[PDB]
């Protein structure tokens, strides 16, 4: 994936040169930031379940028709609610991963590429996931730079869906 | 390509899993030696010319047939290409050193190199000897206690050795 | 690529021959049901989303391991690819259907595909199962008595089915 | 080979898309026309031998030198007159083919590609074949739109040779 | 690509050598026939249209099946490709003739040709029959005594033969 | 390799045509001078040892530091002396080759491609080889046109080195 290290390497390798000091500087920037990144990733991981369930519910409350309307795309039955819970986990797992790589690479490769195509084809509204993300953000219970890291990736997802 | 972080992420994502305790530990440990890793890269990089030139000069002294008329390093186009190969291999060793994973060294440099050498009549074994000499030089420069906070880099020097050995092995 | 008319021409030209009476009649036969064939393409065509989604959706209920983390349809990039392959095969079947000849479906779609799906890890068994579902859905839609001058289209619907079977076999 | 069907398909495939109503219309145009196309093809085929014979004599009248002059490229001897009749039959067969296919594709693939180089290398006057083609136009006996279908393709050859 | 000069230079360089007394003689000796060499290329070249036409005409007589509908030189495309190929071989023959060395013939024309004809279905032996007819016409024109200071061109004509035969052998 | 003959061939091959008068004219331009050209090469070849030894000294005299300073790139010792003579003989061989072949191709291919990269990497001074070349110029003792030839190639080396 695009991680800050593989991007330094790709940039030196494109120009066929040894790593710049510019690049070494950058990778150390990622070493500094790494501490606020692992803090968030560990916490999101340990509260995964309550966060997924929490965000599901918030979406069912915001968009009540998703539990009431007929359709393979909706969460009116047990099959759809469980597709939805899974999809929300996915988003959370991807944020985890961004924090650990120190970039959007994982989310970009595993989820975002093809995202607009999938949502049109299976007729899922981006706005459901926006809401799940806003819930995760408002309820991770982190502060300082750990918060900043997590919210930057989550907002990234949210920009992806807008 | 992968770095050490992305490697963990990708095998987590193949199995569907959030990262584990064990896994966060390991990846947090790569951030411990980050500063040393940067020194290694910087020290090898800042001496690329020397390592390449000295290795090559030593290679031609041991193996003079490379530098006679008809030899594979004879004519200036071939000597240039030979030197360039020494440099590329080093370059790829420094990338894998910064990444913490051999993936880029294999994928972008080593995959099918031996085949190219056989087809061209580049003595693979002679390149592996060159690589061998860049290893000793690069690790000496990287692991020299002058001009740096004293500390242990034996793990990192072991790794860096491993990246050279791979290159020697893929051509020789 | 060949349509039915061109196929007759191409074999006549290889023998140096004008078209024989039979050949003129055989060909005259195709233009008869041509209006039927146009309804089939148009109908399959204007329901192609439906037919692609509902065959994939059903594929993944029968083969859960495809959409499991690690499975070959997991990740939205692979999932869009998988949907894409289905749209494509549907596409080339509708082409073959307008032509009256499987030439275009063999040249531009099927020749090479099995090798590609192996090199890639695409489970070829499942694409085949995929196409089976498209085929039933599209024939059913094509061959639906409602909202059309009634008549017999079973030559076509058998022609269409052979093209599907043929995709299934090329990857299956 | 270029038939109106293979064109609509290549059109659609180049934009990686399903056949349009534009294309299905086009193809219906070929279906509607087919009646007038097949008709002429039948008659030309039936009267092939008299048309060919007639055509070669048209050429010898217009160009008497072609029966008198020495050289492997003229029809002064049995061998040349047979090359000439063969060739004339090829042109007519190609008209046939065109009618059947719904466009020029067969004549284009079998006869026009390479035409200019053949006629130069072998020192064959394009004029000669134009005269033969004019005779066919004047002597096929068709009328209405069958005539028209035949004439379009004959005139298509004539333009290629001018 | 090597002319005869460059070829000697190239094989001395691989030996590290100044040219031996021999080598200087060989090359000076070739340069005797310089003006004749130029006559040979000029005559063959400026008759190339005829040489190609007569040979192909003569070939299609001896081997009717080539121009029968369904045969390989039938259709004007195929006939033009077939005439092109003979023009092309004759062209490379004149090239090698100017050069005193078949390298350009073998490198740019012949290396990989048999495999292309076998891929396409081009009767390679037919092609060689063609080349042989080109050969005799070409040399007859070359050695013709009219219009030129008289002298001995028997060496050249065997060289030119060798290049034609070389090409017949590569396909036949 | 660029000889005037392979250049003639390449030109004509690149436009897909037979060789022209323009090109046969040219080659004759080469074939006539092959005369001088070959005797120059014989003269340089017969006196190669004395020219190499003489030239190396010229260089050691104009740049005495090169026999005194230590370091791989100098001729302070026996190895370095031997590299330097070797290199000078390479230059002389190449002029031999160019003469034989009727242009620069041998020299261009075997020596000039990569030359600058080799002199940087091994820290050899182009100046030194210019002196050796000028000594060969001045002490081959050819006159008129057998000289004119030999000298254009020496001067081509000097220009390569500038
Ligand atoms: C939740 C907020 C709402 C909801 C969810 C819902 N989703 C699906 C189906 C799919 N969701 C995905 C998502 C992904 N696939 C991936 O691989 C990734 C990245 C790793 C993502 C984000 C996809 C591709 C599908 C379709 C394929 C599949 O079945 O997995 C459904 C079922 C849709 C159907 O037509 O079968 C549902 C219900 N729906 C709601 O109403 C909730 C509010
Ligand atoms: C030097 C110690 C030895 C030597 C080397 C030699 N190599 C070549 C030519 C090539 N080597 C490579 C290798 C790479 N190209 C890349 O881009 C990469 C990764 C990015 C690698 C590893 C390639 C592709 C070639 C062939 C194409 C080229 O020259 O660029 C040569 C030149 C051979 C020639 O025939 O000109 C040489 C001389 N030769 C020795 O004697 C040493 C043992
Ligand atoms: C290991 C091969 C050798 C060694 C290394 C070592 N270095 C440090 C400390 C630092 N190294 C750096 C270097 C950089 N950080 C950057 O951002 C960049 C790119 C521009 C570089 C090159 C820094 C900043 C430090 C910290 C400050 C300092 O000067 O110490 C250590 C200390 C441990 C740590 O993790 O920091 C060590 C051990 N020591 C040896 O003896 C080996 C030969
Ligand atoms: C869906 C039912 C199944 C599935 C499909 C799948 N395919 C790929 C990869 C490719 N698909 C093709 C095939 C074609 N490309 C064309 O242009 C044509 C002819 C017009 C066809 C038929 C190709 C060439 C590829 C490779 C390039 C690409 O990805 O675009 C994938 C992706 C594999 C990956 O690693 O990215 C997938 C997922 N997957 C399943 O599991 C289903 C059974
Ligand atoms: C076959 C699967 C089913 C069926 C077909 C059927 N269609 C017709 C007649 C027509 N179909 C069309 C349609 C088109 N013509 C066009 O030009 C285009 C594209 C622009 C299309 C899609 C038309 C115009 C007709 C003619 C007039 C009419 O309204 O019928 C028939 C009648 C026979 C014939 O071939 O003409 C039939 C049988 N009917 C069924 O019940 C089958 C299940
Ligand atoms: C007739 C109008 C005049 C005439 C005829 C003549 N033709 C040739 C030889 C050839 N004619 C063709 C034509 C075709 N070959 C194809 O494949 C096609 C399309 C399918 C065509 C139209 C060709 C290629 C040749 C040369 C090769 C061959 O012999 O088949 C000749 C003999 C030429 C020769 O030099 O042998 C003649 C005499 N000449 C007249 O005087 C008539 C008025
Ligand atoms: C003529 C005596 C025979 C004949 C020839 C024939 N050749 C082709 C096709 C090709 N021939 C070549 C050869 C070359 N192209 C080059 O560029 C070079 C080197 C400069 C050569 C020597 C190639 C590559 C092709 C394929 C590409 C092309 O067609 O231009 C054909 C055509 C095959 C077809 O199916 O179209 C033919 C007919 N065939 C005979 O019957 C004669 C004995
Ligand atoms: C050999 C197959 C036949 C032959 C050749 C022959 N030619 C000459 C002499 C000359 N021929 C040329 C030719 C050229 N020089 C050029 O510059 C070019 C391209 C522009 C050509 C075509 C010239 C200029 C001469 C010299 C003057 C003259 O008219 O003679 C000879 C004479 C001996 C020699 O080697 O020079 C010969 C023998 N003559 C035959 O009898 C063969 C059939
Ligand atoms: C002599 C004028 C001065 C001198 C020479 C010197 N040269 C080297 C080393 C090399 N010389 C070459 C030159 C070439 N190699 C080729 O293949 C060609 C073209 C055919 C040339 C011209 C090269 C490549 C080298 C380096 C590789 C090798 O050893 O062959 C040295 C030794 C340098 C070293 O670092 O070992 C020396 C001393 N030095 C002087 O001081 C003289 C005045």
């Amino acid at each position: 994936m695009k991680t800050p290290i593989t991007e330094a390497i790709a940039a030196a390798d494109t120009q066929g040169r040894f790593l710049s000091n510019t690049e070494l500087q950058a990778v150390n920037g990622r070493f500094e930031r790494a501490a606020a990144s692992m803090e968030a990733a560990r916490a999101l991981t340990n509260n995964a379940q309550q966060l997924i369930d929490g965000a599901a519910n918030a979406v069912y409350q915001k968009f009540p028709y998703t539990t009431q309307m007929s359709g393979a795309n909706y969460a009116s039955d047990s099959r759809g609610k469980s597709k939805c819970a899974r999809d929300i986990g996915y988003y959370l797992r991807m944020v985890t991963y961004c924090l650990v790589a120190g970039g959007t690479g994982p989310m970009d490769e595993y989820l975002i590429a093809g995202l607009d195509e999938i949502n049109r084809t299976f007729d899922l509204s981006p706005s459901w996931y926006v809401e799940a993300l806003k819930y995760i953000k408002a309820n991770h219970g982190l502060s300082g730079q750990a918060a900043n890291e997590a919210n930057t990736y989550i907002d990234y997802a949210i920009n992806a869906l807008s | 390509m992968l770095d050490a972080f992305a490697k963990v992420v990708s095998q987590a994502d193949a199995k569907g899993e959030f990262l584990s305790n064990a896994q966060f530990d390991a990846l947090s440990n790569m951030v411990k030696d980050g500063s040393k890793r940067l020194d290694t890269v910087n020290r090898i990089t800042s001496n690329a010319s020397t390592i390449v030139a000295n290795a090559a000069r030593a290679l031609f002294e041991e193996q003079p047939q490379l530098i006679q008329p008809g030899g594979n390093a004879y004519t200036n186009r071939r000597m240039a290409a030979c030197l360039r190969d020494m440099e590329i291999i080093l370059r790829y060793v420094t990338y894998a050193t910064l990444a913490g994973d051999s993936s880029v060294l294999d994928d972008r440099c080593l995959n099918g190199l031996r085949e190219t050498y056989q087809a061209l009549g580049v003595p693979g074994s002679s390149v592996a000897a060159g690589v061998q000499k860049m290893k000793e030089a690069a690790i000496a420069i990287a692991n020299d206690p002058n001009g740096i906070t004293k500390g242990d880099c034996s793990a990192l020097m072991s790794e860096v050795a491993s990246y050279f050995d791979r290159a020697a092995a893929a051509v020789g």
